[PDB]
């Protein structure tokens, strides 16, 4: 008397496949690239010049004496 | 030849990209007025030595004192 079938209690879990997690599609993209990228080269001109500077003021000391 | 631009970009998405970075890097050197303040400093850069000249009445220009105005003006890069 004592065999399985249970009364109740069942799911099913699913047979569905699907996992749509996106995302950030669709000319959201390639938008933080350009714009941070041109950052990146605003960064320059304020260093590279600004080195420049003093690369005329390391030359100067050189030209000053050697009389 | 309007569509060829999309049957090629959804199509071999690589080169595309390629002539795109052709185009508006030769173009734009002769554009914007940020250059030709590239020659100005780079002729700017003193390397050797500025070796003074003899007088001879003239004296044009440019006496033997180094602070006077007598020359020219590239000081407007410290100023920039």
């Amino acid at each position: 008397k004592q065999d399985m079938p249970p009364v109740g209690g069942y799911g099913p879990i699913d047979y569905k496949r699907n996992l749509p997690r996106r995302g950030l599609s669709g000319y959201s993209m390639f938008a933080v690239g350009i714009g941070a990228l041109l950052f990146g080269y605003w960064s320059m001109m304020k260093w590279n010049r600004e080195r420049r500077r003093l690369q005329i003021e390391d030359f100067e000391a050189r030209i000053a004496l050697m009389p | 030849v309007a569509a060829f631009l999309k049957n090629v970009w959804a199509k071999e998405p690589v080169l595309v990209a390629s002539f795109a970075i052709a185009g508006l890097a030769v173009i734009l050197p002769t554009l914007s007025p940020y250059t030709k303040y590239s020659l100005m400093i780079n002729r700017a850069t003193p390397y050797n030595y500025p070796v003074p000249l003899r007088d001879d009445g003239n004296m044009p220009d440019v006496p033997s004192h180094p602070q006077d105005p007598q020359g020219p003006s590239l000081e407007w890069l410290k100023r920039l």
